[PDB]
């Protein structure tokens, strides 16, 4: 696990949290 | 070493730095600030010499998990954009204890909290700043401690006589600390070879006669190249990290005056955000510029950044600690020539120049509205002003006396001492301010009994650390990050305990105060043209938009380093 591929995957982990977050808000 | 920049072309720079600084804040003198401004001068005021100094000393001894602070403003600073400054706006405060009045109402709260961030000013601020610049100066200079913080107040006070001025700083300073950091690693060799060659920076002479020091005491953590350390031995443990540096965060940039009062200038809602999204942006810099220099400086001057002999480093830098603190100061001078030199004085000057001005006229904003105008309701302006400006006066004199406290402070990390005072004294703030904004039932006589309350074991801890400098394992041997959360869930559980048991504060004084009623109009009732656009938080929707993505991708920027940097 190079630390580029730490990265990435945090990003796209927080990039799903973001998601999540103008969902709720756009439903809530 | 303190020979260096005596060469006349190194301190032409200087000079005609001062002259530019000075012909700005002229022209300045002789609402409308825009985002560009506003962010710079937030990065200006958060980022003072007290973070280059402290921040290169704990990457020295400690590594790279001491700038992952800085990056945690990143995400704080989002949130005083887009939950904190929109409130302060509707509202239409100047002062945080203003709003805290008119929150909760009576004179007690206001008068205690201006108290208590007074406090946390002068001892964190005010003290770490004038003692990094001192650091500087007598690093670069013969002069001593207290004499250079004579004269780096005496050109703070001919400096003020500010976000224009602070733009020109934090410009100044990024490009300078920019070629400092390509200079270093490209004498280092590299980001490889630095790594490579940190893992080395043992220094030779390690005993002290028949005493010989721990192993892992001198040697570099084998985990100086990871933010996240172990919760129970490693120093700065990851989940204290996050959650104790997060709330610490929480109270500095959205609830300290400084930060949201150079917020609230902005000429309407988007410019705020741009403003916040800028200074983000900046603050994502200040590892690759602080603490990797520090970093390289222990690299390349092992035995004098990692003595552990009592003898040795009282020698190096007249102090029985290690040293640590003058990372970045000794690669500015040591390894920069005369021009550099000079360039890379005058950014320190600019950092601590910026927040050292803007917590002067934030300090003086404080006193001058939730004290002296209580003490004298019928005080003119011209005497309001004179008793701001003797106010600072003190502030300045109390902070100078009580620097001596703050040489040693955890074996001279600078920042350490910064932040373990400020999670002593914040998270009770940090909690009212989280809790009224946020809940309505909070009320004046909880909230003011949770910060007594929170205060009280603050300077109980605060004394016992003095007192010991055989300290009680029970109670100060958890480290100030795990203090911190603690301190913040006893006041958070407290106000609330507190406050469910005295008075609901109707609900007809909470409008536009509170998050839940941040939006009604129904005619506020206080509990004690122009100004319609004032309290304005209206935005465009193609500069909401933009302001809005760019908040994320900042974030996701700052989610990235993180996790780079594991
Ligand atoms: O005192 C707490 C503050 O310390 C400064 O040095 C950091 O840059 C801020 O992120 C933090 F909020």
């Amino acid at each position: 696990l190079q630390p580029w591929m730490q990265g990435l995957i945090a990003v796209a982990v927080f990039l799903v949290l973001v998601a999540i977050a103008f969902a709720v808000n756009h439903f809530w | 070493t303190h020979e260096l920049i005596r060469n006349a072309a190194d301190i032409s720079i200087i000079v005609i730095y001062f002259v530019v600084v000075m012909a700005v804040g002229l022209w300045a003198m002789f609402r409308s600030m825009v985002w560009w401004p506003i962010g710079a001068s937030l990065f200006a005021s958060n980022i003072g010499s007290g973070h280059f100094v402290g921040l290169a000393g704990t990457g020295a001894a400690s590594g790279i998990a001491i700038g992952g602070f800085e990056w945690n403003a990143l995400v704080l600073v989002v949130v005083l954009g887009w939950l904190f400054v929109p409130i302060y706006i509707k509202a239409g405060v100047v002062t945080m204890p203003e709003y805290l009045r008119k929150r909760f109402g009576g004179q007690r709260i206001q008068v205690y909290l201006s108290l208590l961030s007074l406090l946390l000013y002068i001892f964190t601020k005010i003290s770490a700043d004038i003692f990094s610049g001192a650091i500087f100066i007598n690093l670069a200079l013969g002069l001593n401690l207290y004499l250079a913080i004579f004269l780096l107040l005496a050109i703070t006070a001919l400096y003020t006589i500010v976000i224009y001025t602070d733009t020109l700083q934090t410009v100044i300073m990024l490009v300078g600390s920019l070629i400092l950091t390509g200079f270093a690693f490209h004498e280092v060799g590299g980001y490889d070879a630095f790594m490579e060659k940190y893992m080395k920076a043992i220094p030779t002479i390690v005993s002290d006669g028949n005493t010989t020091f721990q192993e892992k005491c001198y040697t570099p953590r084998a985990d100086s190249f990871h933010i996240f350390r172990d919760p129970l031995t490693g120093d700065l443990p990851w989940p204290g990290f996050i959650f104790g540096m997060s709330i610490l965060t929480l109270w500095y940039w959205c609830t300290d005056q400084v930060i949201v009062q150079r917020c609230l200038s902005a000429k309407n809602m988007s410019h705020v955000k741009g403003g916040c999204i800028l200074c983000g942006y900046l603050k994502l810099m200040p590892m690759f510029i602080m603490v990797m220099p520090g970093m390289i400086s222990r690299i390349l001057y092992t035995e004098k950044i990692a003595c552990v002999v009592p003898s040795e480093c009282e020698k190096y830098c007249g102090t029985k600690v290690g040293c640590t603190n003058i990372a970045y100061p000794t690669l500015v001078v040591e390894l920069m020539p005369n021009g550099l030199r000079g360039l890379m004085l005058s950014v320190m000057l600019a950092s601590l120049m910026s927040s050292l001005t803007s917590i002067f006229n934030s300090a003086s904003t404080l006193f001058t509205m939730d004290i002296y105008a209580k003490v004298r309701k019928r005080a003119s302006e011209k005497e309001l002003m004179i008793a701001g400006r003797l106010f600072i006066l003190v502030l300045i004199g109390i902070s100078i006396a009580w620097v001596p406290i703050v040489q040693s402070a955890q074996s001279g990390q600078l920042f350490d001492y910064i932040q373990s005072i400020t999670s002593y004294l914040g998270p009770p703030i940090a909690a009212v301010f989280l809790l009224a904004i946020f809940w309505k039932r909070v009320n004046e006589p909880g909230a003011f009994w949770g910060l007594i309350l929170g205060l009280l074991i603050g300077i109980s801890r605060m004394i016992t650390e003095f007192a010991y400098g055989n300290c009680p394992t029970i109670i100060c041997g958890v480290h100030y990050l795990y203090f911190a959360i603690i301190l913040f869930a006893i006041s958070f559980i407290t106000i609330v305990v507190i406050s469910l048991l005295t008075k609901p504060i109707p609900d007809v004084h909470l409008y536009r105060l509170c998050w839940s009623l941040r939006n009604s109009k129904e005619e506020r009732i206080d509990l004690d043209a122009m100004k319609m656009k004032m309290t304005d938080t209206s935005e465009k929707p193609l500069w909401r938009t933009v302001l809005n993505v760019n908040g994320i991708i900042l974030v996701t920027v700052a989610v990235f380093c993180h996790a780079y940097f594991a």
